[PDB]
C-alpha cells in the first residue's frame, strides 16, 4: 500500500493535488489465511511530508491508499478502508475559548420531565404541525435525512447509501446538526422550546409519558 | 461613569496641582506641543507646530501625549489614569467633571500666551458609534488609522465650535482639559482595535503599512528638551505600539455591552447587508473646517487644521456609508445619484468649495 | 451556391418511402399530405404544401451578405468536438468540459465550453447517426488560451431529463478536430 498526500480541490473538475507520495506499508496473507483485523489503527508517520509541502499539520489534507497486489495487480480503492490523518497536537494546548456568558436568548433543550404540562402542548403542537403535514420543508423530509432514501453521496445514481455517519469520528458532529433542524423546524412552527432530552442515564421503568 | 466618589475627589486636586508646576512645562510647556506656542523648526528653523496628526503614526504621539500628560500627574495622588468618556455612547449632555461651574479644575484652562482662560461652545442610535465602529471594521492598520483619526477630530469640531481659543481650533486646543479626556478615549479605541487584531491574527503590535514613518523620532518627544526619560525612549513609531510599557490599562476594553468576540460577531452581522460609501481625498488646508453632505442628508464629518500645521495628505479615501441615505431616496446603487456636499470653515464662514476634488461613491456587499 | 435545394443525394434508399403516419390509409384523412407522404414530394414546401415564409433572411441578413458571414466563418482556424449520438432508451441533456493539465502532476479538468440535447423517449425506433455531430470549441479554447496543438482534452457530462439523474458514458468519447483556414 502506497501512500498519497492529497490536496483538496475546490472546484468541479478532479484536480486534488496527489501527486506527491506521503508513504508506504506492506502486508502479509494469502489463501487459507486465518481470519484477522487489528484491534487497533496502524499508525504511518506522516508529518515530515507535511511539513515539506508546507501546510500546517492542523489544516485541511487527505491521505489515499494505492493498493497493489503482490501479483503486481493494481487493486481497487475498496479492498481498504480509507485512511485518515490523525493529528497530535503539541501538548499541552487548550482548544479555543467558548464566547462569554450568555445574550440574549438561546433555545433551551430541558430533560422531558422538567416540561411543564404547558410545554409538552406547546412542542406537541409544533410537533403537529411540522408532521401534519407533508411538504419539503416539512416532517418526513428532515425524517429522509438520515437513512433510507438513499440520497448518498448523491440522489443519482448507480449505488446509493444512508446518509448518516456512523462507525467514524464524526458520528456526533452530523447527529448534532440533524437535531438542530428538527430544532429550527419546530420553532418555527410556534415552540419556546429547544428539543427536550430524555436521560436514559437515569434508572427508568417505563417511557415518558411525552412518547 | 462608575466612578465611586472620591475617586472623583482625588483627581481635581492633582489638575489643579500641575495647573502651574509650572516649571518642567509645568503644564504649559506640556500644553504647547499639540498646542499654539511654537514645538520646532523646519532645518531652516521656520515655525513648526509639533502636532502629528494626518500622518499614520497618529495615534502613538497622542497615546504618548497622554502620557506626558499623564506622568505630569505623578505622585500627586495620580492615583488612577486619565478618565476616558466614550463619546459612541449617545449623550444628552456634556460630562461633570468639565462642566460643574464652581471650585473645579475641569471647567478651563489659561494660556499665558493669551491671557485667557479656554472658551467652548457645543453645536448640536448613536452616530459616532457606527462611525467608529466601520473603523473597527477594517484589519489594515493604514486603513484604520484614517477613519480613526476622521472619528476623533469629529469631536474636536463639535466641543469647540467658533471660538480660536478652543478645541476646534489646533492652536490652543491642547489647553482644555475636555481634550485629555477624550482622549483617553480615543486611545481606548485604538487600544480595542489591537485586541480585534490579536483576536484575528493579524498584526496588533506591529504594522506593514508604511515601513517609511513610524521610524521617523518624534519631537517634541524626541527633542533633548523634554525632561520625561520614557517618552523619549518610545519617542518612536514602532515602540508605542503596545501601549503596555507605559504601564496602563483600561478598565476593560469592552466597546459597550460587547466582548472583544462579541464585537466581531456583530460587525461581522452588520457586514452581512452590503453598503454603499462615499470617500473623500483630504489634504492639508490651513483652518480646520466642518462638511455637510448630500445627494437628503448625507453628511457630515470634520476636519482638523490650523495656521503653521505641517502639511498632509492621506494615502488612502476616508469612506462614510450612505446607505440610509439611498433608502431614504429609494435607490438602488443602480439608479444613478449626485452627491453633494458642503464644506463649512469653523469660524462661522463660510463654506469654501474643493478645495477637495470628487467623492468617489463605491459598493460593498454583502 | 447552385447545389441541390429541392433534391438530396445523400440519402437516397430512405427518400421514397412515403412517411408511415401520412402514408398509413386511417387516420390521417387529408388528402394532400397523404399523397405527399414520400419524402422527395415534400421538398419543395411552396409547390406542394402551398405556403412560404414572410422573409428568408437570417438574423436580418439577406442570402448574399448570409453565404458572405459563413464562408468568412470559413476564413478561420477552427476546432470541433465530435460526437458519436444514437438513440438512447429517453431523452437527456449533453454538456461539454475541457481539461487542461497543470505541470506537476497530471491533471484535470473541467471549465464549461457547451451543452447540446438528444431527444427521445421509451418506444421510440432506434437510430444511429452515420456522422460526427460537430461543436465549435475554438473561441472557449481561445479563452483558455489553449491551441490544437496545445495538450488538453474534452469530455462530456450527461444529464436525464429525469430530473438531474446523472448517466455514466452510453456515447464514444468526443472526436478533436481541426480544421485549417480557408
Ligand atoms: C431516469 O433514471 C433511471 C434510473 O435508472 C434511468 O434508468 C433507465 O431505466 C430503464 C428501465 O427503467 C433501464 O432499462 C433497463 O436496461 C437494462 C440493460 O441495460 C435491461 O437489462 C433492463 O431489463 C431494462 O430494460 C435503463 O437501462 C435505464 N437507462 C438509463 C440510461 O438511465 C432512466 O432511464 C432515466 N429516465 C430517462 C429520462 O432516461
Ligand atoms: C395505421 O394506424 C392505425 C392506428 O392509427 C394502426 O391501427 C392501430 O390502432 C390502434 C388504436 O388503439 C392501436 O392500439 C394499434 O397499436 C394500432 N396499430 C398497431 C396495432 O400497430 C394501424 O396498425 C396502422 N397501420 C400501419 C400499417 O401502420
Ligand atoms: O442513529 Cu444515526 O442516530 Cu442514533
Amino acid at each position: 500500500v502506497r501512500i498519497k498526500l492529497c490536496i483538496p480541490t475546490e472546484d468541479k473538475r478532479q484536480s486534488d493535488n496527489c501527486d506527491n507520495d506521503a508513504g508506504q506499508f506492506f502486508i502479509l496473507g494469502g489463501t487459507n489465511e486465518m481470519p484477522w483485523n487489528f484491534a487497533f489503527p496502524y499508525l504511518h508517520e506522516i508529518t515530515d511530508t507535511v511539513l515539506s509541502l508546507g501546510l500546517a499539520l492542523d489544516s485541511n489534507y487527505y491521505v489515499t491508499a494505492e493498493v497493489t497486489a503482490i501479483n503486481g495487480t493494481l487493486m481497487p480503492t475498496q479492498t481498504i478502508p480509507r485512511p485518515i490523518v490523525t493529528y497530535i497536537p503539541p501538548q499541552g494546548f487548550k482548544d479555543v475559548n467558548m464566547v462569554n456568558m450568555d445574550t440574549s436568548s438561546l433555545r433551551f433543550r430541558k430533560d422531558i420531565s422538567s416540561l411543564t404540562t404547558e410545554e409538552e402542548y406547546e412542542l406537541r403542537v409544533a410537533m403537529e404541525r411540522f408532521m401534519s403535514d407533508k411538504s419539503i420543508n416539512g416532517y418526513q423530509a428532515l425524517a429522509e435525512f438520515h437513512g433510507l432514501p438513499a440520497k448518498c453521496p448523491r440522489p443519482d445514481a448507480l449505488n446509493r447509501v444512508a446518509c448518516c455517519i456512523h462507525g467514524m469520528a464524526t458520528f456526533p458532529h452530523w447527529h448534532r446538526l440533524v437535531v438542530m433542524q428538527f430544532e429550527n423546524a419546530l420553532f418555527t412552527r410556534g415552540s419556546p422550546i429547544g428539543v427536550p432530552y430524555w436521560d436514559w442515564t437515569k434508572p427508568f421503568t417505563a417511557l415518558p409519558s411525552l412518547l | 461613569n462608575s466612578l465611586t466618589p472620591s475617586e472623583i475627589e482625588n483627581l481635581r486636586n492633582a489638575l489643579a496641582a500641575v495647573q502651574a508646576d509650572k516649571t518642567d512645562a509645568g503644564y504649559q510647556k506640556i500644553a504647547s506641543f499639540h498646542g499654539m506656542p511654537l514645538s520646532c523648526q523646519y532645518p531652516d528653523g521656520t515655525a513648526f507646530a509639533c502636532c502629528q496628526h494626518g500622518m499614520v503614526t497618529f495615534p502613538h504621539w497622542h497615546r504618548l501625549y497622554m502620557k506626558q500628560m499623564e506622568d505630569a500627574l505623578k505622585a500627586k495622588g495620580a492615583k488612577i489614569g486619565i478618565p476616558y468618556w466614550d463619546w459612541t455612547t449617545a449623550f444628552h449632555s456634556l460630562p461633570i467633571l468639565v462642566t460643574e461651574p464652581k471650585n473645579n479644575p475641569f471647567h478651563h484652562g489659561y494660556i499665558d500666551v493669551a491671557d485667557t482662560k479656554t472658551t467652548r461652545d457645543p453645536r448640536p442610535q448613536s452616530f459616532f458609534y457606527r462611525q467608529i465602529a466601520f473603523a473597527l471594521e477594517q484589519r489594515d492598520f493604514c486603513d484604520f488609522e484614517i477613519q480613526f483619526e476622521m472619528g476623533h477630530n469629529a469631536i474636536h469640531s463639535w466641543v469647540g465650535g467658533p471660538s480660536p481659543y478652543g478645541m476646534s481650533t489646533l492652536h490652543y486646543t491642547s489647553y482644555d482639559p475636555l481634550f485629555y479626556v477624550h482622549h483617553s478615549n480615543t486611545d481606548r479605541i485604538w487600544a480595542i482595535w489591537q485586541a480585534l487584531q490579536k483576536y484575528r491574527g493579524l498584526p496588533y503590535n506591529s504594522a506593514n503599512c508604511e515601513i517609511n514613518k513610524l521610524k521617523k523620532p518624534m519631537m517634541p518627544f524626541s527633542s533633548e528638551d523634554n525632561p520625561n526619560e520614557v517618552t523619549k525612549a518610545h519617542s518612536t513609531g514602532y515602540k508605542s505600539f503596545d501601549y503596555q510599557q507605559l504601564n496602563y490599562e483600561y478598565d476593560n476594553l469592552n466597546f459597550h455591552g460587547m466582548t472583544i468576540p462579541q464585537l466581531e460577531v456583530h460587525l461581522k452581522k452588520i457586514q452581512e447587508k452590503d453598503r454603499v460609501f462615499a470617500g473623500f481625498l483630504l489634504r492639508a488646508i490651513g483652518q480646520s473646517a466642518d462638511v455637510n453632505f448630500d445627494v437628503t442628508f448625507g453628511g457630515t464629518f470634520c476636519v482638523l487644521g490650523g495656521d503653521y500645521e505641517m502639511p498632509w495628505a492621506f494615502d488612502r479615501l476616508f469612506l462614510y456609508d450612505i446607505s440610509k441615505s439611498l433608502v431614504h431616496l429609494r435607490l438602488d446603487a443602480h439608479d444613478d445619484f449626485d452627491i453633494k456636499v458642503t464644506i463649512m470653515g469653523i469660524d462661522g464662514k463660510s463654506l469654501p468649495p474643493n478645495l477637495l476634488p470628487s467623492p468617489t461613491i463605491l459598493f460593498k456587499p454583502g | 451556391r447552385k447545389l441541390s435545394y429541392n433534391e438530396a443525394n445523400c440519402a437516397l434508399p430512405l427518400m421514397n418511402q412515403p412517411m408511415r403516419p401520412f402514408s398509413n390509409s386511417t387516420a390521417n384523412n387529408d388528402r394532400l399530405t397523404f399523397t405527399n407522404s414520400r419524402p422527395n414530394d415534400v421538398f419543395d414546401y411552396q409547390n406542394v404544401l402551398h405556403y412560404k415564409y414572410d422573409t428568408l433572411n437570417f438574423a436580418g441578413l439577406s442570402i448574399p451578405q448570409l453565404e458572405r458571414i459563413l464562408q468568412k466563418n470559413q476564413g478561420r482556424d477552427r476546432i470541433f468536438a465530435g460526437f458519436l449520438l444514437h438513440g438512447i432508451k429517453a431523452s437527456a441533456d449533453v454538456r461539454i468540459y475541457i481539461c487542461v493539465p497543470t505541470g506537476i502532476g497530471e491533471e484535470n479538468c473541467g471549465n464549461y465550453a457547451g451543452i447540446f440535447s438528444v431527444l427521445g423517449g421509451e418506444t421510440e425506433m432506434p437510430w444511429q447517426f452515420d456522422r460526427l455531430f460537430r461543436y465549435e470549441i475554438t473561441d472557449e479554447l481561445k479563452k483558455l488560451g489553449l491551441n490544437q496543438n496545445s495538450h488538453f482534452r474534452v469530455e462530456m457530462e450527461l444529464t436525464a431529463v429525469n430530473g438531474s439523474k446523472i448517466t455514466q458514458k452510453i456515447f464514444p468519447n468526443p472526436t478533436i478536430i481541426f480544421v485549417p483556414s480557408d
